[PDB]
């Protein structure tokens, strides 16, 4: 909120634009990495209602419909253990926690019901 | 977007063209109450006044001199200042002010000025060349005069040498006119230099009594004790305005706060040393100062070869502070896109799980 | 004085941007490693030791 | 008046330790749940302070230096410790600060007072009334120049009391930064006999007197023809301030709870 | 004149710290590669070519 300061700053050059471009590239590559890590299959798989997985009990890593969020018990434990000023703007990520949980559940259901064939093809 | 990308063929995507910021609307300035102005309410209209050779020197204590009540008062005869403008008196501070009040004849008022010389201005009271202050005189013939002439107003007339500025004489020895040493009695070469003027209610201009005061403005290595009356405007509850709470400065939107301060704390700061809460000095209420809405203006638009309709996104800005459907998202206010309840593949990433696309009668959807 | 303040704050911003770029490079390396581990261990059976 | 008391018992100057005292608010800024680091004149933790204890006999109140501020604490009972003296020469040649708190009001005046050898305040006892009444004001004798004057509101406090141990604690901090004579104060109920309490208590500002004079030494004023008297059992402490860094912890309501001296021990560092 | 020296030496220290951070990132990548090669060639047998 100054006038003469901006007039004296505009004479330095393209430092403003360079820093803005660097921060924008960082913000874009963050979402790029988030998509490259989780979003690997373009098909959201769902586990069947029967939990007869050969004796194994995947009732602590799969989503629970009774909870308001679609995260599992371990995911809730992980989220619980971790807790617009003058020129500071925090941009929200593209893929929210709900979409990340959906991708994780899809990968888990694929690994359970298809082994490794869901990655190489159908 | 065309000027930012420096081209005429804008491709499909979201581009950050410019930035948005809510400009302030007012410049409110507040200060505590102005109570206990100064002893000027009684030092000017007092009953008795000292003589010209024994003028009093009342030191002004810690009080804000209200010069507006004196300059705008038409009851006074003359109002002149030296070294400082009368209008800027209420906007400055001083360390010590001495008010010298006395009774002088109407014709001798002209000689009471810096740089003057004569009989009264050199043997009773003298002002320096660099005197900085004001002079105030007013007519008092309606109450200081009496039938038959008054003789209680003594004055010194003859002296052996000139007096220094801001000097008061106490000794009242007789004046020596000749070379013969005076033995304390009058004679051909020894006369009493102290006399008394006569003020009558039937005397015209030049013989009427005029009460003149001398205000001395001096500053040295000491904290200021007398300043001007600081004004206070009316505050606004919720509006992006400029604030000045007793020397502070900034721009933000105020709001009712719940932080219970301490009786001696004035303004609060959060982590990283930033002022986030101040106290109104008048009503003694606590109100936070959040920064005004600001963000980036992103223009969501498809390829130029497809269409020219665009969509504006204000990142981190509420839709109420923006001022053709207006839809509010968790990433910012989006103007120019129709929000649908269906789900499609993300074409133009916006943020917070929302994307835009140019589909179906035909407009940008979110 | 305004020029001195502008120079100091611009140097601070440049230092912050450099630190953020280095940290973002580290985070990108970690994310590439995590994506590789995902694609190998989760979507298959990696014979790579440790 | 001007009386040179001589009937006093000679005792060596006692010493004690101030564990955690002199922690005052460096500014008027509110802070909630944040450990702020400030660098100003504070009292060093676990420092050697001088102890003056009045016995019965023992009425020690000499001229003490005043450099970079002085922390004044007095475990007082029956309203003995009333006022202080401030100045650079104390011989009516230069300006000096006078602070007196008698049974009516806290009179503060800045003139060129002429202080005598042993200035004090005398209070009668059991004058056919069963009530302590003050009748002596032997502090100064003249005042030619004056620059500031303050007369607080009149009030009535008790002047009697006889307990086996002290009940009130009065802590003060006096500084002179750019002519402003800052005064901090805090009171807390204690139950001790001859020891300084071992606890933490924040010191809040009370008044700022812009005297604009340079103070070099100070002196206290205790409560009581020229010989024969009985002084009340009371003691006061004096601690000098030094420029040291302290880490202050503010609670949710904006009050200091504990402090750490930055140069006291490796753990504190 | 002391302020000029302070500014120059501060710029020199900033440049040195930036170069050291970049070299430390390079050496961290090299050390991660070395640890991976250790775990895959010494503690086992890797079928990865070259
Ligand atoms: C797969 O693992 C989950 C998680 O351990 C198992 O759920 C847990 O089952 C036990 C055994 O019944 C529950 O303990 C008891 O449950 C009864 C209700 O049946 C409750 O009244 C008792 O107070 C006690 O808690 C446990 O609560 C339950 N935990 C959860 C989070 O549901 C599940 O049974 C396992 N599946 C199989 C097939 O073993
Ligand atoms: C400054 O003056 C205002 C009024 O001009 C005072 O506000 C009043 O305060 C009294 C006491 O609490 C209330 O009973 C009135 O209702 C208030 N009036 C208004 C219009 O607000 C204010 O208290 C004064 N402040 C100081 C520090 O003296
Ligand atoms: C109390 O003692 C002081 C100090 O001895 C006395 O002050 C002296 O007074 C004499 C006579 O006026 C002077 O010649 C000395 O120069 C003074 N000395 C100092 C250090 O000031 C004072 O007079 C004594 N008061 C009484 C009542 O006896
Ligand atoms: C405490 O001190 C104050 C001021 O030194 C005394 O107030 C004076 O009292 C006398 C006697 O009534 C008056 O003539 C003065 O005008 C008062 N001065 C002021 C400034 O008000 C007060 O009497 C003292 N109280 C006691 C108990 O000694
Ligand atoms: C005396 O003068 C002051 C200003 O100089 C004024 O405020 C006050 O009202 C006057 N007194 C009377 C009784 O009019
Ligand atoms: C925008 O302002 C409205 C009105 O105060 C409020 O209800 C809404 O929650 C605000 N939106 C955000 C994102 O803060
Ligand atoms: C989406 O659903 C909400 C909730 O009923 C409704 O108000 C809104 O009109 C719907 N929008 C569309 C485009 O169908
Ligand atoms: C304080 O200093 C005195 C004087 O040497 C000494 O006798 C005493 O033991 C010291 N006290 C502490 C706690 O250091
Ligand atoms: C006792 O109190 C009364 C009333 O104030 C007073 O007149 C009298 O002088 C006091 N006694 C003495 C000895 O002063
Ligand atoms: C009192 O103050 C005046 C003006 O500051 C000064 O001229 C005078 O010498 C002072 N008196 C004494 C005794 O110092
Ligand atoms: C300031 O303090 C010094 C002592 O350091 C003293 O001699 C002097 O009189 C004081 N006042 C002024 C105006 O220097
Ligand atoms: C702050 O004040 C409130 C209200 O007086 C009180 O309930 C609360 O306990 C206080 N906080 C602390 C930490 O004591």
């Amino acid at each position: 909120d100054s006038t003469e300061c901006s007039n004296l700053l505009l004479q330095y050059g393209s430092f403003c634009t360079q820093l803005n471009r660097a921060l924008t590239g960082i913000a874009v590559e963050q979402d790029k990495n988030t998509q490259e890590v989780f979003a690997q299959v373009k098909q959201i798989y769902k586990t069947p209602p029967i939990k007869d997985f050969g004796g194994f009990n995947f009732s602590q890593i799969l989503p629970d419909p009774s909870k308001p969020s679609k995260r599992s018990f371990i995911e809730d434990l992980l989220f619980n253990k971790v807790t617009k000023f003058n020129g500071l703007t925090v941009l929200p990520p593209l893929l929210t926690d709900e979409m990340i949980a959906q991708y994780t559940s899809a990968l888990l259901a694929g690994t359970i019901t298809s082994g490794w064939t869901f990655g190489a093809g159908a | 977007t065309k000027c930012t990308l420096k081209s005429f063929t804008v491709e499909k995507g979201i581009y950050q063209t410019s930035n948005f910021r809510v400009q302030p609307t007012e410049s409110i300035v507040r200060f505590p109450n102005i109570t206990n102005l100064c002893p000027f309410g009684e030092v000017f209209n007092a009953t008795r006044f000292a003589s010209v050779y024994a003028w009093n020197r009342k030191r002004i204590s810690n009080c804000v001199a209200d010069y507006s009540v004196l300059y705008n008062s038409a009851s006074f005869s003359t109002f002149k200042c030296y070294g400082v403008s009368p209008t800027k008196l209420n906007d400055l501070c001083f360390t010590n002010v001495y008010a010298d009040s006395f009774v002088i004849r109407g014709d001798e008022v002209r000689q009471i000025a810096p740089g003057q010389t004569g009989k009264i201005a050199d043997y009773n009271y003298k002002l320096p060349d660099d005197f900085t202050g004001c002079v105030i005189a007013w007519n008092s013939n309606n109450l200081d005069s009496k039938v038959g002439g008054n003789y209680n107003y003594l004055y010194r007339l003859f002296r052996k040498s000139n007096l220094k500025p801001f000097e008061r004489d106490i000794s009242t020895e007789i004046y020596q006119a000749g070379s013969t040493p005076c033995n304390g009695v009058e004679g051909f070469n020894c006369y009493f230099p102290l006399q008394s003027y006569g003020f009558q209610p039937t005397n015209g201009v030049g013989y009427q009594p005029y009460r003149v005061v001398v205000l001395s403005f001096e500053l040295l290595h000491a904290p200021a004790t007398v300043c001007g009356p600081k004004k206070s405007t009316n505050l606004v509850k919720n509006k992006c305005v400029n604030f000045n709470f007793n020397g502070l400065t900034g721009t933000g939107v105020l709001t009712e706060s719940n932080k219970k301060f301490l009786p001696f704390q004035q303004f609060g700061r959060d982590i990283a040393d930033t002022t986030d809460a101040v106290r109104d000095p008048q009503t003694l209420e606590i109100l936070d100062i959040t920064p005004c809405s600001f963000g980036g203006v992103s223009v969501i638009t498809p390829g130029t070869n497809t269409s020219n309709q665009v969509a504006v996104l204000y990142q981190g800005v509420n839709c109420t502070e923006v001022p053709s459907n207006v839809f509010q998202t968790r990433a910012g206010c989006l103007i120019g896109a129709e929000h649908v309840n269906n789900s499609y593949e993300c074409d133009i990433p916006i943020g917070a799980g929302i994307c835009a696309s140019y589909q179906t009668s035909q407009s940008i959807i979110a | 004085q305004i020029d001195r303040l502008i120079t100091g704050r611009l140097q601070s911003l440049q230092t912050y941007v450099t630190q953020q770029l280095i940290r973002a490079a580290e985070i990108r390396a970690s994310a590439n490693l995590a994506a590789t581990k995902m694609s190998e261990c989760v979507l298959g059976q990696s014979k790579r030791v440790d | 008046q001007c009386v040179n008391l001589t009937t006093r018992t000679q005792l060596p100057p006692a010493y004690t330790n101030s564990f955690t005292r002199g922690v005052y608010y460096p500014d008027k800024v509110f802070r909630s749940s944040v450990l702020h680091s400030t660098q100003d004149l504070f009292l060093p933790f676990f420092s050697n302070v001088t102890w003056f204890h009045a016995i019965h006999k023992r009425f020690d109140n000499p001229v003490l230096p005043f450099n970079d501020g002085v922390y004044f604490a007095s475990t007082e009972k029956s309203n003995i410790i009333r006022g202080w003296i401030f100045g650079t020469t104390l011989d009516s040649k230069t300006q000096s600060l006078l602070i007196v708190n008698n049974a009516t009001n806290v009179v503060i005046k800045v003139c060129e007072f002429q202080f005598c050898n042993d200035p004090f305040l005398g209070v009668y006892y059991h004058k056919n009334n069963k009530s302590w009444m003050e009748s002596e004001f032997r502090v100064y004798s003249s005042a030619n120049n004056c620059t500031f004057e303050y007369v607080s509101q009149p009030f009535l406090m008790d002047l009697e009391g006889k307990q086996g141990n002290f009940k009130n604690l009065r802590e003060f901090v006096f500084k002179n930064i750019d002519g402003y004579f800052k005064i901090y104060s805090k009171h807390t109920p204690i139950n001790l006999v001859r020891d300084l309490p071992q606890g933490f208590s924040a010191l809040e500002p009370l008044v700022d007197l812009p005297i604009g004079i340079n103070i070099t030494r100070f002196q206290t004023l205790l409560a009581l023809s020229s010989s024969g008297w009985t002084a009340g059992a009371a003691a006061y402490y004096v601690g000098y301030l030094q420029p040291r860094t302290f880490l202050l912890k503010y609670n949710e309501n904006g009050t200091i709870t504990d402090a750490v001296d930055c140069a006291l021990d490796p753990l504190s560092e």
